[PDB]
């Protein structure tokens, strides 16, 4: 019933007049789509590991205040924003962001600058607000904008 | 972290951040050998101390936790309690930190039982030594903050909370409570009462209400005043210091039920008559409603001082702020008795004054004429009405009245209606009278009636000082024998007196609404009069008005509205009070008939007022009964059936609305959403149901005080043509008001286009055409709230005969009643020594930000507007007073309130 | 931390949680429209169900074959379709909509051409009702317009009398500010002319050829229609320069800019459509619109003079509410020669400051205030004399 | 970059000494290795500047070890990965000159 | 602290506003009376199971219309007209009946992808005076923006339109941004921010046409308030120069004027631009007689950020050997986000030791650290 029933959720059909019958056991999340066909497998900090130090930089501000944003209430800080990661190519900058995001439990959306990612709506300027929406619905996330600046 | 070995101070904080060695070993085994290392155990008391200070930095618990863990096993292993019962007693001051750590900084099932029992036994024996006092307070204060003492210090606190909470629910109290230990007064919890108090007060706002309202005693109050009164000026400011008290009181309106709340109250005017503002005492005896406390602030203002002052015109304009005038009449003969100055003050403490400052305010403003002349038919009664809706208050608009074509075109009812509406027009002013009396000593005997009522209404800004007041005019008009003659002489001496009371008002209303044995249906008038009288004030509860109610009941339903109107006359009458409306709802049900029930469901809206939320779950459960009888069968009558329907309709409504004010005012968003979805199941679950619900809405809207005044009103607007009752406009239109010409442009618009668009009864369009012109009056001439003003959670009197009329079906009968609209509210404005008719300045906020007060302050941000501006309603409800850059002190204190200024300049 | 702290936390998240669940036990539903004089509505309702009478596979005539036609439906399949009993020989065009039957195909009904007009109909508005008694500008520059524009759709009779081809097209040109699109409401009001407005940068589509078939499709219709004015707004987007490149992107917009050449001149002149172009710059034109042939008489609106800036000022304080006793004429000497819009926000900010004054009216001073700032403000900035170069 | 929206900055340096031995040991964690190489030894040979050059020499290790067909990876084969792998350093584009105005 | 007595009072009546409601919902919202139960039946005498999905092209005036379905065949429709024949128009969503089909309705309220962009997906947490200081020109955005809405009756004294538009300039750390965001709280007008780096596209001719919609929304609400963030990012950016270039740019300036007034004569918006390059418009936009007052904001001075500072602090937990007065004295005229950037990187050093007290020195060394980027980012340090 009606209350049993919410948006995008899939459901099965017996055509009998298009008479919904159960839901379906499958779906294909949307964010998903990005994640798939980028393609990524989960890492961990023996993919980064040797360079114990930046393990530490990260933890303070990326992971904290996913696991407990009460220290930051406590402290008075107005939490972290952007934070830039630079450095030879080579060095597993991709690797230290992909290795935070299996243990805080986000979802590690990695975006390349790309409209290959998408299918569905086919621009990075309207997927800003919206990629932060499935984010939120998915949430915790990661969303690691790669720029690259290559792009023309 | 690591071990390492004692060289330097640094490695000493560090070796015993994984392990003690001057703690633990030596202590315990020191303490299992001989009794004279006790001497040696004090010494060290105060070293262990020193490494608890230094190690409350230490983020996560593990390695402060599991490092105290056997000195937790020390109270009872080795020191045991009982080897001596001074030294034990003595030592337990580094050992009650590290209880906490395993209690409460590592959660388990089987020592966070145990230990809240340790905790509280040793707390309490060891506030006696005033040691275990001075234990929290360095933690209180604490050296650095880190998660450990952000869980811990609420633990040291919560021992005493606990207690004092436990001993009302059990009827056990003492030391037989098995989660303490703690004796439940005496003098050792006591005193750790005294020495927790001192610190809390000076830091926080926190545990400080929390434990007198457990105590219940206004003693606990009394002791509090002792330390703030210090603290008055140089600790914190007098602004802050009554923010605390007022915030106490505020918060603590459902936390206690009536008659536990005033006795706080109570204590709560004392502190503001010991500091500077009286002005602020005066604000809490009204919210009691005890007229002693108000004669002692008239006292301690006027006898220590025999010069004019400030001081004569401060205690006068005090007592003017209540529109009720329970103030007026007591203001009003201290004065006399003083015999310095009679002139100036009596007329200030009475509506009076008020009179004189409203032509400044009508200068500015002008008078707007839109007023409707086209007569023939019903449309001549619809018109002539609509002439004083359009210009209530004090305005001019004499041409067009005293063309008396349209007057004498009315007839019946209409006859009378049509003077009463020429009166308000002249509302809250003395001047007016020569059109009153060519009615009065022309054509048939209904125009003279009509005469009458607008000396009531016009009496309603002039009377207290027993200079022309309503009775000595209408006092004749009573005894003539005439019918429409008497009725309109006491509806418009109800009007008049509001909240005031006087022997010959009183006794005036009492040989009537006790005789029922006359037909009357125009007698309801003499009970609505006398339940005005009383609201203000602690009750009454006049034994004849219920006596005269039960009396008609049993004579006589030939008459249902007659009964209908006389059962919200009591209701109405209970106000002024939450105490006393609780035995007379015992006396009513006492008689059970079905037709008792009627009477008993308002009566009970108005018994459980300001703490209701049983009142509600109560009001949804009348509703049930009538399905729950047909499920039964499933397995004269008239007149008791639709008066039993209506009530319960009107009771859900006032419940809602009485309870909000009270309890705080940001739950008065919250109220609003229930009456939207009470019009929809009341449309599928009775018929009739929904014929009085429509007209309760609005004024659920204006008694509440609703801070959204833009989008409800016309929302509902639109969709309420259709439904039968176009008496639902009228009542919209009562809270739209608001500002005049903000609000109401809007109802203006809407309400035109429904009106010419759908004709579907001359009837109906009457209704229609009366509702617009209230809305509107001249560039916010004027301003309506339901409530006091001085407490915008309190209530007023002026405008119950505006609640009054929803419960009974539209007539022309009703627009006489709904003709009058007093209520009306003053612009506020400065005076000085020889009394200024306009403002300089003010800053206008459109909303509070604090959470000290649900009545909020004016941030001292602001946006500046000049002088002579009227008061603004909710939607921009708070006003400060600027000027304090021309230097000049406020007198009497202004945050939105009604008050009107008064300033102090050297 | 302190003791009633610990609980604050608790009952905020338990107004987050109650919030949802309101929202939730509410229920989202799907607004659908009513009709409170339909209490009744299957006894028409009814004829118009269970049977076939019928719901029409909508086509499209592709060739008249001459004593049958040759149709496309619309989920494209051709078909040869003759004539029902609803329709005669002659009520069939080329390019004409016609509805068919589904079980057989035959024309039904006859129908207006051309489903591709949805955003054809997002340029068609109805008029905007504003007066001609308070207009932009207060010159002798809109008696032009009531000779070209107005009176021919007033009163043919004068210009069959003169024997002259009837006057239709004009350029409003010049600085910007001077309220060309004020007086182009102005007339609508006045004349009783249905108004069609055009963005010329909606013109443009990513995909060009887009918007060539947009062009000729609305200007064939308003021949269609009678007595429109067509405002050609915002066309220094097309109906700007030319000019060729050598691997540039310009060239795909400039198709629409040879469609608006080509419509225009047709191949007959102009069924009774007046023509406005307004150009904020008199520096982006077609040189094909820029002869005067098709655009007659072309008037220039230019900045207010020192006698009109005192007119236009005048309109403004008799609509606002003042003490009179005010020149008009010393605030148009305060300023420079500057835009008509400036002495429009003299007296909106002379309002605010009636409200930090505590007024009803505009009094003579504080024009003087919002006098100096608009006046500071084209200091500040430019196209204070500019015609963004060139008269 | 607007002053308050970064509150981090993680550089990323060259790799040290340390570091740098330690890249070539994680490829190897999957590898046959002939008992008694030391990636140490290597990254004593390595002066590198980026994480990127040692993935190839394991890479190259390996492909050797594949050429060969056995299952170690012999110590030869980490020997001329670096010298290849910085030949490849000279041939995706030259950086390391020494010859400087 | 003691904010209890709030939570508590709205708390409480939200209780019981969900209890009257589920209760009202079941069994006395009577499908057992008449007025229900006669109603559903001739209702669905018409209307369906299966209701076919159109889209409307056109009306014709004979209570007819020419749908184009999404699945495709189009369909010579009539209108069952109990939904009001003068109601709907092109672009709606209609209900068409499975036997033969028949306008049984009309769905009204969509979304589209591109109104997802425009939609807030947050309400701000930050309220008004978390901008404090430099408020002596605040009088010029509360008295054009929120006031006509909160008081028509002030501009009805005087008649006359009312202010529209404002635009914010100044040096970056004025608090812009979120001005924006924080006169919306007050209001209550639906508050609709677009970026104005997604107004450019890396398409060409849709640009406009994104332009154009986003004031035909907002007239929708009958008060809205737009704040377009970065105006300057419509005259400075572009993607490929075959579909931007400075056509793409100057095309969406010429939108943007019809858009703010033209023709159209839409409902009431009240616009909120912030910019700080006010050279790269259309000299149609930034004149007087469009966006009434425009407002300058110069960095905050000395007594200024004595006023920042106790906004950004009273989140802190202050010892007393913090002094306020002395991080304000050594700063010369600048910028307000530089404060908010301090007190982030104190509670960022307080977290570096474990300890959530902020101490005086992680002020005073995050001061340094701050003023290193000032001075070197400029590597010519101490002027040459
Ligand atoms: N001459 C004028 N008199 C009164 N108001 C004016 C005048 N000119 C402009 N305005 C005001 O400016 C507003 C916008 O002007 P409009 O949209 O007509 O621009 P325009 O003159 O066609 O110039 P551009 O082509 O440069 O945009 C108008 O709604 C009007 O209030
Ligand atoms: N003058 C100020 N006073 C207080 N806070 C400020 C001030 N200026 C900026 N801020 C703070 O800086 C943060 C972001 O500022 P915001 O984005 O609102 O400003 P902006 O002026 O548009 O430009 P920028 O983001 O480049 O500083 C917020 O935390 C805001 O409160
Ligand atoms: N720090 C590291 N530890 C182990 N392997 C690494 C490291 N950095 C890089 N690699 C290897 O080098 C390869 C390329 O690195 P890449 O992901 O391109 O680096 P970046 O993200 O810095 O551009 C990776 O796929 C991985 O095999
Ligand atoms: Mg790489
Ligand atoms: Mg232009
Ligand atoms: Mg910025």
């Amino acid at each position: 019933n009606v209350k049993d029933l919410k948006a995008s959720q899939r459901v099965c059909l017996r055509s009998d007049s298009y008479m919904l019958h159960k839901v379906l056991e499958n779906k294909a999340d949307p964010l998903v789509s990005l994640m798939m066909v980028e393609k990524v497998p989960d890492s961990t900090y023996d993919m980064v590991g040797g360079l114990t130090k930046q393990i530490k930089e990260i933890k303070e501000v990326i992971e904290l205040p996913v696991k407990h944003p009460e220290l930051f209430e406590s402290l008075g800080i107005a939490q972290p924003k952007g934070v830039i990661l630079y450095g030879p190519p080579g060095t597993g900058k991709t690797l230290l962001a992909r290795a935070v995001a299996h243990h805080t439990d986000c979802k590690f959306i990695r975006v390349s600058g790309a409209e290959l990612v998408q299918k569905y709506i086919g621009e990075g300027s309207r997927m800003v607000r919206e990629l932060f929406v499935m984010a939120r619905e998915h949430a915790p996330s990661i969303i690691f904008m790669d720029e690259i600046d290559s792009i023309g | 972290m690591v071990d390492e070995s004692d060289k330097k101070q640094q490695t000493i904080d560090e070796q015993s951040q994984i392990s003690p060695e001057k703690q633990t070993p030596n202590k315990k085994d020191k303490k299992k050998e001989e009794e004279e290392q006790l001497s040696e155990e004090d010494a060290k008391l105060k070293t262990d101390l020193e490494l608890l200070v230094e190690r409350l930095k230490e983020d996560d618990s593990s390695l402060y936790e599991a490092s105290l863990n056997a000195l937790k096993e020390s109270i009872k292993n080795s020191t045991s309690s009982m080897t001596a019962v001074p030294k034990p007693l003595k030592f337990l001051r580094p050992t009650y930190p590290d209880l906490c750590s395993i209690y409460d900084k590592w959660t388990d099932p089987n020592l966070k039982s145990s230990l809240a029992d340790v905790l509280s036994i040793l707390a309490m024996t060891y506030s006696e030594n005033g040691k275990h006092d001075s234990l929290r307070y360095r933690l209180l204060s604490d050296v650095s903050d880190f998660e450990g003492w952000g869980h811990e210090y609420i633990r040291h606190l919560a021992l005493e909370i606990g207690e004092v909470y436990n001993d009302q629910v059990e009827k056990d109290a003492e030391d037989e409570t098995s989660s303490d230990g703690s004796k439940s007064d005496g003098s050792a919890a006591t005193s750790g009462f005294e020495f927790s108090k001192e610190d809390t007060l000076r830091l926080c706002l926190d545990i400080v209400p929390y434990f007198l309202k457990h105590n219940g005693e206004e003693d606990a109050v009394d002791l509090l005043l002792e330390i703030e009164s210090i603290d008055k000026l140089p600790q914190f400011v007098d602004e802050n210091t009554f923010q605390r008290v007022c915030q106490y009181m505020v918060a603590c309106v459902p936390l206690l039920p009536p008659p536990e709340d005033v006795a706080f109250l109570k204590t709560a005017y004392s502190i503001y008559l010991s500091q500077n503002e009286l002005t602020d005492a005066i604000a809490l005896a009204v919210r009691l409603g005890e007229e002693d406390m108000i004669r002692s602030v008239f006292d301690a203002t006027s006898d220590p001082v025999m010069h004019k002052q400030l001081a004569y015109i401060l205690a006068a304009q005090k007592t003017s702020f209540e529109y009720e005038g329970v103030q007026d009449i007591i203001g009003n003969g201290k004065l006399s008795e003083h015999f310095l100055y009679l002139a100036k003050e009596l007329n200030l403490t009475g509506p009076k004054v008020p009179e004189d400052i409203y032509k400044s305010h009508l200068d500015n403003s002008k008078s707007v004429f839109s007023s409707a002349g086209l007569d023939s038919a019903q449309q001549n009664l619809a018109s002539s009405f609509v002439n004083g809706f359009l210009n209530l208050g004090y305005c001019n608009d004499k041409l067009i009245v005293d063309n008396d074509n349209w007057v004498y075109k009315t007839k019946g009812d209409g006859m009378t209606s049509a003077v009463a509406s020429i009166g308000s027009i002249y509302q809250w002013n003395l001047d007016g009278l020569q059109q009153l009396d060519k009615y009065l000593y022309v054509d048939e005997p209904e125009v003279k009636a009509g005469a009458l009522l607008g000396i009531g209404i016009s009496a309603s800004g002039v009377h207290d000082g027993e200079v022309e007041p309503a009775l000595l005019l209408l006092q004749d008009y009573v005894t003539n024998p005439d019918t429409k003659i008497s009725s309109a002489a006491i509806l418009g001496l109800g009007i008049a007196f509001a909240g005031s009371k006087n022997d010959e008002v009183l006794g005036l209303l009492l040989p009537i609404a006790a005789s029922t044995d006359l037909p009357i249906e125009t007698a309801a008038m003499a009970s609505l009069a006398l339940a005005h009288v009383f609201v203000g004030t602690c009750n009454g509860d006049i034994t004849t008005s219920i006596m005269d109610n039960f009396l008609e009941r049993t004579a006589i339903e030939l008459k249902t509205d007659w009964v209908r109107f006389l059962a919200l006359a009591l209701g109405i009458l209970y106000m002024g009070q939450g105490e006393q409306v609780d035995d007379v709802l015992e006396t009513i049900s006492a008689i059970e008939h079905p037709m008792t029930s009627a009477i008993e469901v308002l009566v009970g809206s108005c018994a459980y007022t300001g703490t209701g939320d049983v009142l509600l779950i109560q009001d949804l459960l009348h509703r049930l009964t009538p399905k729950n009888v047909k499920g039964e069968e499933d397995a004269e009558i008239k007149s008791e059936e639709k008066k039993g329907k209506s009530s319960d309709k009107d009771a859900t409504t006032d419940g809602k609305n009485d309870d909000e004010e009270e309890e705080k005012e940001a739950g008065i968003v919250d109220e609003l959403a229930y009456a939207v979805l009470g019009i929809a199941l009341i449309a599928l679950g009775e018929d009739i149901g929904k014929e009085m619900s429509l007209r309760h809405f609005g004024h659920l809207m204006h008694y509440g005080n609703e801070h959204i005044r833009r989008m409800v009103p016309l929302a509902m607007g639109i969709v309420s043509v259709s439904d039968p009752q176009m008496k639902v406009f009228d009542t919209l239109t009562r809270f739209s008001h608001d500002a005049d010409l903000e609000v109401s442009m809007n109802s203006i618009f809407a309400m035109g286009l429904c009106g010419a668009g759908t004709n579907n009864a001359r009837l109906a369009q009457l209704l229609r055409q009366l509702a617009s012109y209230y809305s509107r009056e001249q560039d916010a001439l004027f301003i309506t709230r339901l409530a006091q003003g001085l407490l915008h959670l309190g209530k007023g009197t002026m405008t119950m005969d505006v609640f009054n009329d929803a419960h009974v079906l539209n007539k022309v009968t009703l627009a006489s009643i709904l003709t009058t609209a007093v209520g009306l509210v003053s612009p506020s404005f400065m005076l000085k020594h020889h009394q200024l008719f306009y403002m300089l300045n003010a800053g206008i906020r459109p909303k509070f930000i604090l959470a000290l007060n649900d009545e909020g302050e004016p941030i001292k941000v602001n946006v500046r507007v000049g002088q002579a501006v009227e008061t603004v309603g909710q939607a921009g409800r708070p006003k400060k007073i600027t000027g304090w850059i021309t230097q000049s002190t406020p007198v009497l204190l202004n945050h939105g309130e009604r008050a009107e200024l008064e300033t102090d300049e050297y | 931390a302190a003791p009633y702290a610990a609980k604050l936390k608790q009952t905020e998240n338990d107004l987050k949680d109650i919030e949802a669940r309101i929202k939730e036990k509410a229920g989202v539903k799907e607004s659908d429209t009513g009709l409170a004089p339909s209490h009744l509505w299957d006894i028409m309702g009814d004829r118009q169900r269970l049977g076939e009478e019928h719901p029409l596979q909508v086509a499209r005539c592709t060739k008249i074959i001459k004593g049958k036609y040759v149709i496309n439906l619309k989920q494209i399949a051709k078909f040869v379709v003759g004539l029902g009993e609803r329709v005669s020989p002659t009520d069939i065009e080329e390019g004409m909509r016609v509805g068919v039957d589904r079980s057989k195909y035959n024309i039904e009904l006859p129908l207006p051409p051309r489903i591709d007009p949805s955003v054809t109909m997002m340029t068609v508005e109805e008029k905007p009702d504003v007066t001609y008694s308070d207009v932009g500008g207060c010159k002798d520059q809109i008696e032009k317009l009531r000779e070209v524009v107005e009176l021919p759709l007033l009163s043919p009779e004068r210009f069959a009398t003169l024997g002259i081809d009837p006057p239709k097209g004009i350029l409003l040109y010049g600085p910007p500010g001077t309220g060309k699109t004020l007086c182009a409401r102005a007339v609508a009001n006045r004349t009783d002319a249905t108004f069609i407005r055009v963005i010329g940068s909606e013109l443009v589509q990513k995909y060009v050829g887009e918007g060539a078939r947009m062009v000729r499709e609305l200007f064939e219709m308003a021949r269609t229609k009678k007595a429109c004015i067509i405002f050609f707004d915002e066309i220094d987007a097309v109906g700007g320069a030319r000019f060729d490149d050598g691997a540039g992107g310009d060239n795909e917009v400039q198709r629409t800019m040879l469609e608006l050449i080509t419509q225009l001149d047709g191949f007959d002149p102009r069924g009774n459509i007046k023509v406005m172009f307004a150009t904020n710059r008199p520096n982006t034109l077609d040189p094909a619109l820029l002869r005067p042939g098709r655009i007659d008489r072309k008037v220039e609106f230019s900045l207010p003079d020192l006698e009109g800036r005192a007119n236009i000022f005048r309109i403004h304080s008799k609509s606002m509410s003042v003490e009179r006793g005010i020149r008009w004429e010393l605030i148009s000497r305060l300023c420079p020669n500057s835009t008509g819009a400036e002495l429009r926000s003299v007296c909106t900010e002379a309002g605010m400051f009636a409200i930090r004054a505590r007024r009803k009216v505009a009094t003579e001073k504080d024009f003087l205030k919002a006098v100096d700032k608009v006046i500071s403000g084209y200091k500040k900035f430019s196209s204070t004399s500019r015609y963004m170069q060139y008269n | 970059l607007r002053p308050g929206r970064i509150d981090r900055k993680i550089e990323f340096p060259p790799p040290s000494v340390a570091a740098r031995a330690e890249i070539l040991r994680i490829h190897s964690r999957k590898m046959n290795l002939t008992r008694g190489i030391n990636l140490r030894k290597v990254a004593e040979k390595m002066n590198g500047c980026s994480g990127a050059d040692v993935k190839g020499v394991c890479t190259e290790a390996g492909m050797y070890a594949l050429r060969e067909r056995r299952i170690h990876v012999t110590q030869e084969d980490f020997e001329l990965a670096v010298g290849k792998v910085m030949n490849k350093n000279q041939e995706t584009a030259i950086s390391v000159a020494k010859l400087f105005k | 602290r003691c904010k209890l007595k709030l939570l508590r009072m709205e708390r409480i009546k939200d209780h019981l506003l969900l209890e009257e409601e589920f209760v009202s919902n079941s069994e006395i919202l009577k499908p057992f009376e008449k007025k229900q139960e006669e109603e559903k039946k001739q209702l669905e005498e018409i209307r369906g199971n299966p209701l076919s999905i159109g889209t409307l092209e056109e009306i014709i005036d004979d209570d007819h219309a020419i749908v184009t379905s999404p699945t495709m065949p189009d369909y010579y429709v009539s209108i069952l007209s109990f939904v009001d024949k003068e109601l709907l128009e092109p672009g709606c969503s209609v209900l068409l009946h499975h036997k033969t089909m028949s306008i049984v309705g009309v769905l009204q309220d969509d979304a589209d992808p591109m109104v997802s962009v425009m939609k807030m997906d947050k309400s701000p947490t930050e309220s008004y005076s978390d901008i404090g200081g430099l408020e002596s020109q605040i009088q010029e955005i509360k008295e054009s923006v929120e006031l006509p809405l909160t008081h028509p009756e002030l501009y009805e004294e005087m008649g006359i339109k009312p202010p529209k538009g404002v635009i914010l300039y100044g040096a970056p750390g004025t608090g812009k941004t979120l001005l924006a965001k924080a006169v919306a709280n007050q209001t209550s007008a639906t508050f609709l921010r677009i970026v104005g780096s997604e107004l450019i596209q890396k398409y060409l001719g849709d640009g406009p046409r994104l332009c154009r919609q986003i004031f035909k929304v907002a007239g929708e609400n009958a008060p809205s308030i737009v704040f377009i963030d970065e105006i300057d990012a419509i005259g400075t950016k572009r993607y490929d120069s075959n579909s931007g270039g400075e056509r793409e740019i100057q095309r969406t300036m010429l939108e943007l004027l019809n858009q703010l007034d033209g023709f159209d004569d839409r409902g009431d918006v009240k616009v909120i631009m912030a910019t700080n390059k006010i050279e790269t418009l259309d000299p149609a936009l930034i004149r007087p007689g469009r966006i009434d007052r425009k407002i300058l904001f110069e960095n905050p001075d000395l007594s200024t950020k004595k006023k920042i500072l106790g906004i950004h602090t009273s989140k802190m937990n202050l010892s007393e050997d913090v002094n306020l007065e002395t991080l304000v004295t050594t700063k010369d005229d600048l910028s307000g986000a530089d404060i908010q950037a301090m007190c982030t990187e104190a509670g960022l050093l307080a977290l570096r030791e474990r300890r959530m007290q902020v101490t005086a020195e992680d002020f005073k060394q995050a001061k340094e650290r701050v003023m290193k980027n000032k001075v070197e980012e400029n590597l010519e340090g101490l002027y040459l």
